[PDB]
RNA sequence: GUUUAUUAAAAACACAGCACUGUGCAAACACGAAAGUGGACGUAUACGGUGUGACGCCUGCCCGGUGCCGGAAGGUUAAU
RNA sequence: CAAGCUUGAGUCUCGUAGAGGGGGGUAGAAUUCCAGGUGUAGCGGUGAAAUGCGUAGAGAUCUGGAGGAAUACCGGUGGCGAAGGCGGCCCCCUGGACGAAGACUGACGCUCAGGUGCGAAAGCGUGGGGAGCAAACAGGAUUAGAUACCCUGGUAGUCCACGCCGUAAACGAUGUCGACUUGGAGGUUGUGCCCUUGAGGCGUGGCUUCCGGAGCUAACGCGUUAAGUCGACCGCCUGGGGA
């Protein structure tokens, strides 16, 4: 998720790339996800469930 | 497995020719070879179960083939257990 | 493999006992056997200096070869022995030019096997080479600690010292103890494990079988009598003392190592 | 007789050694009843990640028929020898005489 | 036809951060990313593409 | 697998009956060809015919009448697990009349009331409504 | 199995097994003002010490007290 | 009982996909610890705190080293396996499935009481290992109490080898085998014909996801992968507690 500033560039746009390098990388999504051991059983189940709903 | 080679070798023999490769004395012949093989592999490797589970399929269909050579003739049946050693 | 002897006798039944077939049977060879009287734990004073040795049963000692500086000749292992003086089994060797010797046997390692001494020797277990020539990371037996001296490091059954480090002159052992140390790199080591592993397996399964071994009998401080030992008297079961040897000094707990000069060569003492 | 293909890469201080070895491998394989399909060389080239502390290394394709005898005396050589750093040996399920991508490019 | 070697080709198939792309996103067939993704974990061995983007 | 033959022609039937279908055909044999006789003979099917020489296959042709089926229902009753034979006063007679069970006697199979005439009884394979 | 030769043979000692602890080899330890010797012509699957005592099921809480282990900032402190 | 047949069942030939199994190597990221350099007063933790770590220099940051375990992305109502289950890359040993065209045996088949094998996790045995996590246990909170939920620690265990144990909501809560019976939308893996002219047009196998018709069902629903229409063999039920 890496980014300079070239020259002649204010500071809001390469702050602005910085996020929309990183919600693209999904390093938060990446991160939230290891806080907590998740059980294998609870995982599947989850998975399940996203893939029924999203028949809609 | 066999190769081709090994394969071939033993359609010769039991056969009538090359193209009898499905008769009932042909079928047991490579049965016993391709057992015979894998009692090297599970000697080295006792824990593979998933594997025994398929030598264990051609033990039953030998005596499957074997059970039928005897209520066809037994001519043919004696004559090749001596030829490839079986019963014991 | 170890074998649960079946307990037909009081005394049989929590043997266990090592059987090798792959051993020899028959008698040892007999240039490089030699006399080796016993002491009963007793020195040149006659005094006992060291309790509960004493007895068992006769034994010639066998010249094993721990230098192993006999130099590019290769060498064919003709059988194993048994070795009383010793935990690890051992192997006679022809070498090519008619010699035998004994050396300790390593793991896997039968007859017929080709091995070799040497700064050219391959990397295969048998080998004996400095260790500038071995990689790090490698299992080692039989080391030595000056260079020229003889294996002192690694020699009973199923011990292994092992290499993590090279730097300059000196090279650093993860010894069995778990104590990294140094060693300096022009030193030999036999590669792999020794041999006979099961041995730590086996059971005596009655006093007699200690005594065979010529090992007396051990008597508790706390059974004996004041003048005896610190742990002394008491009406019945008493103690209230702290733990101490026959001479009064603090055994549990209290080091024992004042020795400055080899302190050096100590990367990190025992876990 | 199986066919292999076998990357290895070389500590760039032994870029002097590398036809030297070459000389010796591509023999014993043929020792041995072999082939060798082809041999490249592409040189010195920058790695992706620091392996060893070393940036750059020097690589070496070669695809070769053999029997699996000869292909365990070639990577023990190559364990054993400090100079290679970094080897794979594939199979493959053919033969592949061909330049790869990486001479084609230039 | 897709190749380990071929690390022009395997460019296209990974991030800035030298993540695998999926499917859904490339429009690829199953059984070629299936091939795209082991050639590109054999690619990484062999320090032609990168595992990240630290160095 | 396959154990019971007949009783697959008629559920093949039982089955197109429920599909509205023209016409079905299976395997043959010699003992289907002679109970679709007998159903047509009775006037539940149209017609069978019979093609093949060395994989033959019957193709029965179902009835209709109100734009709904002539076979009302068709039991099996002598199965593998259970054979059922009957002595001639025994007979069945299926819905007291105006069904027909099928007997195969040892003059061919026929219906349970042209055994009755004839004075024979044995095997009966199925009734019929 | 051993034990109070000469009033105690035992439930005492020992034991195979278990655990803790010391010991990297010129080992710890022991006998010796020392040289030296045992340990061991052994090398941590080895050796010394302590407690328990086949086997089976087990082996809970307390580190305030006394030992031992580690820690070095600060205090106190000898010859000099 | 005898003699046949080739459609059921098998053998051979050639290919394709696959976290199928067993053994051996190896890669990179991260946590922990150890030894250093820069650096100074907090860190950590929570709903809020405290216990805890820190002026004996922590946390933060950089360099080097040890070790164990798991394999981000790919990754998918994707796949394989009889089930339990199987996930980095590479090699060695190996099981099954499927497809195409032809050749071969000639009913060799289906089911299975007793019997034998396989069988998650926990647990037990002998010996290794031990990073992280974490029953027990300890302290801190919360509370009327808190033998808990939350916090700081933490031992068996989790890992490897070889033995046992034989159980799970081991579930699709749906025994195995075979036949027949309207449709639609997809996924996955083969294969044959087509200005391949396009990532395409026309068919033909296998596995699989979601709708839903007739019919069935107490209803919910199932619905060509049936819980529909039949046949073969097996297992099991007969009020609730007691159990």
């Amino acid at each position: 998720p890496v980014i300079k500033v070239r020259e002649n560039e204010p500071f809001d746009v390469a702050l602005r790339r910085f996020k929309r390098s990183c919600e693209k990388a999904g390093v938060l999504a990446e991160v939230r996800r290891r806080e907590f051991y998740e059980k294998p059983t609870t995982e599947r189940k989850r998975a399940k469930a996203s893939a029924v709903k999203r028949h809609a | 497995s066999l190769s081709t080679e090994a394969t071939a070798k033993i359609v010769s023999e039991f056969g009538r020719d090359a193209n009898d490769t499905g008769s009932t004395e042909v079928q047991v012949a490579l049965l016993t070879a391709q057992i015979n093989h894998l009692q090297g592999h599970f000697a080295e490797h006792k824990k593979d179960h998933h594997s025994r589970r398929g030598l264990l399929r051609m033990v039953s269909q030998r005596r499957k083939l074997l059970d039928y050579l005897k209520r066809k003739d037994v001519a043919r049946y004696t004559q090749l257990i001596e030829r490839l050693g079986l019963r014991r | 493999a170890v074998v649960k002897c079946k307990p037909t006798s009081p005394g049989r039944r929590h043997v266990v006992k090592v059987v090798n077939p792959e051993l020899h049977k028959g008698k040892p060879f007999a240039p490089l056997l030699e006399k080796n009287s016993k002491s009963g734990g007793r020195n040149n004073n006659g005094r006992i200096t060291t309790r509960h040795i004493g007895g068992g049963h006769k034994q010639a000692y066998r010249i094993v070869d721990f230098k192993r500086n006999k130099d590019g000749i290769p060498a064919v292992v003709e059988r194993l022995e048994y070795d009383p003086n010793r935990s690890a089994n051992i192997a006679l060797v022809l070498y090519k030019d008619g010699e035998r010797r004994y050396i300790l046997a390593p793991k896997g390692l039968k007859a017929g096997d080709q091995i070799q001494s040497g700064v050219d020797a391959a990397i295969k277990p048998g080998n004996t080479l400095p260790m500038r020539n071995i990689p790090v990371g490698s299992t080692v037996h039989n080391v030595e600690m000056k260079p020229g001296k003889g294996g002192q490091l690694a020699r009973s059954a199923g011990t292994y010292v092992q290499i993590v480090a090279r730097d300059g002159a000196y090279v650093t052992l993860r010894l069995r103890s778990g104590e990294m140390r140094k060693v300096e790199a022009d030193c030999r080591a036999t590669l792999g494990e020794v041999g006979n592993a099961e041995h730590m397996l086996r059971v005596l399964g009655k006093a007699g079988a200690a005594r065979w071994r010529g090992v007396r009998p051990t008597v508790r401080g706390t059974a004996m009598n004041p003048v005896d030992h610190p742990h002394g008297g008491g009406e019945g079961r008493n103690f209230g003392k702290h733990p101490v040897t026959p001479w009064g000094v603090q055994t549990k707990g209290k080091k024992t190592r004042s020795n400055k000069r080899t302190d050096k060569f100590i990367v990190r003492r025992r876990s | 007789m199986r066919h292999y293909e076998i990357v290895f890469m070389v500590h760039p201080d032994q870029s002097e050694q590398v036809p030297g070895m070459i000389e010796r491998y591509t023999a014993a394989i043929t020792g041995a009843e072999g082939k060798i399909h082809r041999l490249e060389d592409w040189g010195r080239r920058q790695l992706a990640y620091p392996i060893n502390k070393l940036h750059k290394a020097h690589y070496v394709l070669m695809n070769v028929e053999a029997p699996q005898e000869v292909i365990d005396e070639l990577e023990t050589t190559f364990r054993f020898n400090d100079a290679v750093i970094r080897s794979m040996v594939m199979r493959t399920k053919h033969a592949v005489t061909e330049a790869s991508p990486m001479v084609k490019a230039k | 036809e897709i190749d380990y070697k071929d690390i022009a080709t395997l460019k296209n198939y990974i991030t800035e951060s030298g993540k695998i792309v999926p499917s859904r996103i490339t429009g690829t067939r199953a059984k070629y990313q299936r091939q795209l993704a082991r050639a590109i974990k054999r690619a990484r061995y062999l320090s032609l593409l990168p595992y990240t983007d630290r160095h | 697998s396959m154990q019971d033959p007949i009783a697959d022609m008629l559920t093949r039937i039982r089955n197109g009956q429920a599909a509205n279908k023209a016409a079905v055909t299976m395997p043959s044999s010699k003992l289907k060809v002679a109970i679709a006789n007998v159903l047509k003979e009775e006037g539940f099917i149209e017609d069978f015919k019979v093609e093949g020489d060395t994989k033959p296959e019957l193709e029965l042709t179902l009835k209709y009448f109100q734009g709904k089926a002539v076979v009302e229902s068709i039991q099996r009753v002598s199965r593998p697990g259970l054979r059922i034979y009957k002595r001639k006063d025994e007979l069945p007679k299926v819905m007291a009349g105006l069904g027909i069970a099928v007997v195969s006697t040892s003059k061919g199979v026929m219906t349970d009331r042209a055994a009755r005439q004839a004075g024979l009884g044995g095997e009966i394979i199925c009734y019929v409504a």
